[PDB]
């Protein structure tokens, strides 16, 4: 058969890539890690190295105090036992406070405390590592999309667990801390608004998600299927147009009338994906906040 | 829009309009203006405006590319029209793959090798790559290359690498006079005891374009070695034999 | 009309079927023979829709709903107006797909370059089939299939996931959502990369892939490099689409009671089963 290139049929290994430096701070970065056969097959063999300053020390280390806090209560609703621990796992649930306590710091360390501590944890990792997204792209003297782009996710996460719940005037609006709970609590959400399928940011950002796996597949498939003319790489073909480049934008021309570049692909790329959360996030921030009824919205706004 | 979702979900629209707009005039930077099949510039360029150009800085000293400008072939195109009317196909006037052609076409991309991150060639021979070595699969150098007319083309002397990225990007493989050239290694089929080309009959080997240095590629003559191997999948099909 | 690169292309040849009879182009479009088969199927296609508008008595593109035939016609067919329209449209619509799939690898063979595309398409065209023909066969009644409206096939989502209970505990659809989510954080990477190495900050040079790699290894401690994503995202993306596929083609046939109750079988294993409790004893 022809040779798909899905998989490599040979890997090559030479010495460790230790990366550029330009302004990076050389103390902070870690040696190489182990290479892979594995992952080899499919992408980059070489693990590592890492770069961890001391805003990455406290991400991760509030992210495990996070990932802690929530298996602190869990195990203990297991009462102990790691059998029931495991078979329990996904219906194990760290809630937040009541209703009663609103937004207050009020409530327990089993009724609610604990959720908050969790809570807290997660903001400091999250945002300490967003700021990492953007000093890692500085350090090497790179435009700060990243550091942008995961702001679009960073926003829904934000509404869901903090924004929404402050102007609803309670903490008890706000997602627990569970597999199983976290999946009822979403489908209890669109019930109690009147069927999220009737809110259109939902609507669109369903249309993003979706066209997001329609984008990098086609993106994806275009890059392999011109992949023996170099087409992967793409810094090169922006600053200097090859026949990869051109085959590419003449299959799409000649399927469906129009196309890219191929600097240009990748922003419908960044942004076919950043409006799935940024609509997102807008659809639940305005739901029982400004509209308590999609439905109901929905008869007298067309 | 007495209500805050209303002006919301309107003000969206309004933005993706404009998003929509800003983002197709982004990938006008290339390819425009439009052109009629004689190379003049077409009547109709449709309701979206060529952006302001945009300038980069390539590194390593290699100047910097201003897009949209001034687009041109910078080549001859050996082909003529078959119809008298739009549309329809453009005939090669003398041998496609010779010609550069169709399947076989390539760019006049730059006469440089691409360089790496610290201004190094970015793919070489890998016996001119220090500490490079086969880490997992058939090795293919040594193998005996096989077109698709089912006869033997050559021998692979070596793998070009690409450094940086640590793959594969060409086979390079001896001829009957001792001559190399390099195949792309998306177009080859490492086998137990073979490597085998399928674009290819043993015939079009020779004709695959040739490198001017023996130990560096340039962007131009990447071009035309994947063009050509790939222009023998419609060109060579009269000797590809069944398999 | 051309672009500035592309008369180089219009080379004859590359068609599966009728040589040359249809090897030419419409303005940018490449037509061919499933240029034609494309046209036909889809044409015919709207004129029922447009018809079967006409038969509910709307115009309205957010009330015209073409409805398939009711679960009591089984596998059969139906009149016009009470279901028979569907399962032409339905001959339509797989039509028009398959056909826009070998037009795409007509003009593959033309570009010379690899079927990755089309093979794409493949698992978009199979997740339709699954939805509208294996499921509804596999269950005995076109009736299963969704109906071709704006709402109307939310409707439909809505009602089948409810069926059985609440949707999400049905576990290929874990799977599958965990495809969508994680491609497009994947594409907004990608997206974000290149462009990060392409417009660096202002006044200096374009990066290099190496400092892509270089980026994302100081801040996850691994690149998998730029032939990598792209075969990453098409895996995600597939990869996503071929478990949806799955996630129904299970549900109404080998799986059809309440999904939350199918983890059941985890909880109740034999060593666990018994043990007082967890939230489950
Ligand atoms: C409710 C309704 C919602 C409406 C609006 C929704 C969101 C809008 C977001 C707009 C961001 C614009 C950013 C910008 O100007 O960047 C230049 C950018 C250049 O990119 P580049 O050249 O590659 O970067 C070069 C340098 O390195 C330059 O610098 P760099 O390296 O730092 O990065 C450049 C650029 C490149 O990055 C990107 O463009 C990727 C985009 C990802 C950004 C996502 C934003 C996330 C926001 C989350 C917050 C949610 C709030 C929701 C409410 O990133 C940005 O400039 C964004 C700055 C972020 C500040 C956010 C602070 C808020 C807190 O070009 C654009 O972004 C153009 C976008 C055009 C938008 C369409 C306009 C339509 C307006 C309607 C009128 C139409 C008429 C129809 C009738
Ligand atoms: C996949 C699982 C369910 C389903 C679940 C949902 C849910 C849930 C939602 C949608 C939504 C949409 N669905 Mg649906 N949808 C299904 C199957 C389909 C099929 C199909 C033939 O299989 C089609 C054509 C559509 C089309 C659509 C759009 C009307 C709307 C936006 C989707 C989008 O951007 O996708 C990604 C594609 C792109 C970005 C590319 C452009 C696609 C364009 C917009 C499709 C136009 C269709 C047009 C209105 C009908 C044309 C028929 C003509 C006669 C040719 N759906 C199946 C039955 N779909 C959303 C909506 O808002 O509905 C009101 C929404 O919330
Ligand atoms: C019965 C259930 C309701 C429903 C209830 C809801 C609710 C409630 C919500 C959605 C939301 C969404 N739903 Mg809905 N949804 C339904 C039906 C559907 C259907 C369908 C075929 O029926 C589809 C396709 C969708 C699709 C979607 C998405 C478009 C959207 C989520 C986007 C996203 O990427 O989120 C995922 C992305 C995130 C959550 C971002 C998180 C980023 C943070 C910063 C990551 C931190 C990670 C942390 C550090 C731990 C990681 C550890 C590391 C691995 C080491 N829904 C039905 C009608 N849906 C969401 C939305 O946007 O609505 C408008 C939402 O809030
Ligand atoms: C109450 C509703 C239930 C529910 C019930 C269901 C049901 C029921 C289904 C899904 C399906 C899906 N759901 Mg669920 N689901 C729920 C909650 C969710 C949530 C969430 C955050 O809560 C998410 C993210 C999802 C996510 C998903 C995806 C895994 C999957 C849909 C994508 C797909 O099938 O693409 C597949 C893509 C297609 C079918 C696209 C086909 C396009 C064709 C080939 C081309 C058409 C071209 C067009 C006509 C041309 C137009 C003209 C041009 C534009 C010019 N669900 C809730 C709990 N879900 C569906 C699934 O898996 O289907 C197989 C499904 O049937
Ligand atoms: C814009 C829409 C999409 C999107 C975008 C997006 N996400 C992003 C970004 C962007 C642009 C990033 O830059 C950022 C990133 O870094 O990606 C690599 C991120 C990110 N998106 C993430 C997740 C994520 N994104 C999601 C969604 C999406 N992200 C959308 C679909 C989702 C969901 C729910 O669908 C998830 C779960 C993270 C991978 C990353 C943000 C990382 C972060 O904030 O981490 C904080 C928490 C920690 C640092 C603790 C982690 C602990 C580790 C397991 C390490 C263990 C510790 C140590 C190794 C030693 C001890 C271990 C033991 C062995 C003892
Ligand atoms: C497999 C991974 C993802 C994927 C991939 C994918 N899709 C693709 C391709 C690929 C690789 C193409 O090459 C091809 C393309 O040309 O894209 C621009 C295509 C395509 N994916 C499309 C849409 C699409 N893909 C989707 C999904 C996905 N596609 C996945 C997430 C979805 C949804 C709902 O999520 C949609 C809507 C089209 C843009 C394009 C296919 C165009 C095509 O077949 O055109 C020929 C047909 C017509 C022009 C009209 C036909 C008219 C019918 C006879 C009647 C309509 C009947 C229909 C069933 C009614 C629906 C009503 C709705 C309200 C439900
Ligand atoms: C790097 O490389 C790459 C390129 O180039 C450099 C590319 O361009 C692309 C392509 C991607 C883009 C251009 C980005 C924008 C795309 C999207 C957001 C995806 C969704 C696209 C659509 C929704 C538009 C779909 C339009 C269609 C399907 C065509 C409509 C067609 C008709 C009305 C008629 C078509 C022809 C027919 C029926 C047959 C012949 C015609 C006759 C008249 C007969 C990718 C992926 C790529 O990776
Ligand atoms: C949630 C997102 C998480 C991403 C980050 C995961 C966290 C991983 C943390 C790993 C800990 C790193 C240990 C390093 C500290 C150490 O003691 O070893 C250092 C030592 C050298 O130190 P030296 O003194 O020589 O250097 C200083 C001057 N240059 O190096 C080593 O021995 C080990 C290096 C190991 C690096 C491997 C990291 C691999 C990461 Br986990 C990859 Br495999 C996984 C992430 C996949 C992608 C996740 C995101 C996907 C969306
Ligand atoms: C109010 C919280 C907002 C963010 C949503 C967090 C819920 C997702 C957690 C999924 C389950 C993680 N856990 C603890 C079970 O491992
Ligand atoms: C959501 C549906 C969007 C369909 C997009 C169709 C755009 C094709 C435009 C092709 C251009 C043809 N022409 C003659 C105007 O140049
Ligand atoms: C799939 C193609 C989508 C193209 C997006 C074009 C949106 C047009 C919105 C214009 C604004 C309309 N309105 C009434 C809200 O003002
Ligand atoms: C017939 C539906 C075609 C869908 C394509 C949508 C095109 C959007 C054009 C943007 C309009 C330009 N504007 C007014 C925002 O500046
Ligand atoms: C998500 C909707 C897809 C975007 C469709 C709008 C793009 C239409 C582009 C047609 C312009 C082609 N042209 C004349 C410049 O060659
Ligand atoms: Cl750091
Ligand atoms: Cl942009
Ligand atoms: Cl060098
Ligand atoms: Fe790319
Ligand atoms: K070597």
């Amino acid at each position: 058969a022809e040779y798909q290139n899905i998989f490599s049929q040979v890997q090559v290994r030479g010495p460790a890539d230790l990366g550029m430096t330009e302004d990076v701070n050389l103390a902070n970065r870690s040696g190489v890690g182990p290479f892979s056969t594995l992952l080899g097959w499919f992408g980059n063999a070489q693990l590592g190295p890492i770069y961890l300053g001391s805003l990455g020390v406290l991400s991760l280390f509030s992210g495990l105090m996070w990932f802690f806090t929530i298996g602190i209560w869990f195990w203990y609703q297991a009462g102990w036992n790691p059998a029931v621990f495991l078979r329990d796992l996904f219906f194990f649930s760290l809630e937040p406070p009541a209703p009663e306590y609103g937004l207050s710091f009020a409530a327990p360390l089993k009724e609610g405390g604990l959720w908050l501590i969790a809570s807290f944890f997660m903001f400091v990792a999250v945002w300490s590592w967003w700021g990492r997204t953007y000093l890692r792209a500085q350090a090497l003297g790179m435009g700060k999309h990243t550091a942008w782009a995961f702001l679009s996710a960073i926003w829904l996460w934000m509404v869901l667990g903090f924004i929404r719940p402050i102007l609803m005037g309670s903490w008890s609006e706000a997602v627990p801390y569970g597999i199983f709970s976290h999946l009822d609590w979403t489908n209890n959400f669109s019930l109690v608004h009147g069927n999220l399928f009737y809110n259109p940011f939902h609507g669109l950002s369903i249309a993003f998600l979706y066209g997001s796996a329609l984008l990098f597949a086609m993106h994806g498939a275009t890059i392999l299927a011109v992949s023996r003319f170099g087409g992967e790489r793409e810094l090169e073909q922006i600053a200097d147009r090859g026949t990869a480049a051109e085959r590419a934008a003449l299959f799409w021309r000649w399927t469906m009338g129009f196309n890219a570049t191929m600097e240009g692909i990748h922003r419908w790329a960044i942004w076919m994906a950043v409006l799935v959360t940024l609509t997102g996030g807008i659809g639940i921030l305005l739901s029982g906040t400004v509209v308590d009824n999609w439905y109901v919205w929905g008869q007298n706004h067309g | 829009n007495f209500d805050l979702a209303s002006l919301a979900i309107y003000s969206f629209w309004i933005f993706l309009a404009g998003l929509i707009y800003y983002l197709q005039t982004e990938n006008m930077r290339e390819g425009y203006p439009l052109e009629n099949e004689d190379g003049t510039p077409a009547a109709n360029q449709g309701p979206f405006p060529l952006p302001k150009p945009k300038t980069f800085i390539l590194p390593h000293g290699r100047g910097t590319l201003t897009v949209p400008g001034p687009e041109s072939e910078d080549r001859p195109i050996a082909l003529a029209r078959t119809a008298v009317s739009e549309g329809f196909p453009h005939a090669p006037t003398g041998d496609p793959m010779k010609d550069g052609v169709g399947p076989a076409s390539w760019v006049a991309r730059r006469d440089l090798p691409e360089l790496d991150g610290h201004g190094h060639n970015k793919i070489k021979p890998m016996k001119a790559a220090a500490g490079f070595h086969v880490s997992a699969g058939k090795n293919p150098i040594g193998l005996p290359v096989r077109g698709c007319d089912l006869e033997i083309a050559g021998k692979v002397v070596d793998i070009w690498v690409d450094i940086p990225e640590q793959m594969a990007r060409f086979l390079e493989v001896e001829l009957k006079d001792g001559s190399t050239r390099l195949l792309p290694m998306q177009m080859v089929k490492v086998q137990s005891n073979r490597v085998h080309v399928n674009a290819l009959s043993s015939d079009l080997f020779a004709g695959i374009p040739t490198i001017k240095s023996p130990t560096e590629v340039t962007l131009l003559e990447e071009d035309k070695i994947c063009g050509y191997v790939a222009g023998g999948l419609m060109y060579a099909a009269p000797k590809r034999k069944s398999v | 009309a051309l672009l500035s690169f592309e008369r180089k292309y219009r080379v004859p040849g590359g068609t599966l079927v009728g040589g040359n009879l249809f090897d030419f182009w419409v303005g940018p479009f490449y037509v061919g023979f499933f240029g034609v088969a494309t046209f036909f199927f889809a044409a015919l296609g709207i004129i029922l829709i447009a018809w079967s508008a006409v038969l509910q008595g709307t115009w309205n593109p957010q009330l015209i709903s073409v409805y398939p035939p009711a679960l009591e016609y089984g596998l059969g067919g139906a009149p016009l107006a009470k279901g028979g329209l569907w399962q032409i449209i339905t001959i339509c619509a797989t039509g028009a797909f398959v056909s826009w799939a070998l037009r795409e690898v007509e003009i593959c063979r033309k570009l010379g370059i690899g079927y990755h595309i089309p093979f794409a398409f493949a698992f978009a065209i199979l997740a339709y089939l699954t939805l509208v023909l294996f499921r509804p066969v596999m269950m005995g009644a076109w009736g299963y299939a969704f109906p071709y409206g704006i709402w109307t096939h939310l409707d439909w989502v809505s009602n089948t996931g409810y069926t059985y209970g609440n949707f999400h505990y049905n576990p290929a659809h874990m799977i599958a959502i965990s495809f969508f989510f994680t491609n497009a954080l994947a594409l907004a990477l990608h997206g974000a990369l290149v462009l990060s190495a392409a417009n660096p900050e202002k006044g200096k040079e374009m990066r290099t892939p190496d400092h892509e790699d270089t980026f994302f290894r100081d801040l996850v401690g691994y690149s998998i490099g730029t032939l990598g994503i792209h075969r990453l995202g098409l895996l995600l993306s597939l990869s996503a689409v071929f478990f949806s596929a799955l996630c129904m083609i299970i549900t109404g046939t080998i799986w059809f009671d309440q999904w939350v109750d199918w983890w059941q079988w985890w909880v109740k294993l034999p060593w666990w089963a018994n043990i007082p409790g967890g939230i489950n004893g």
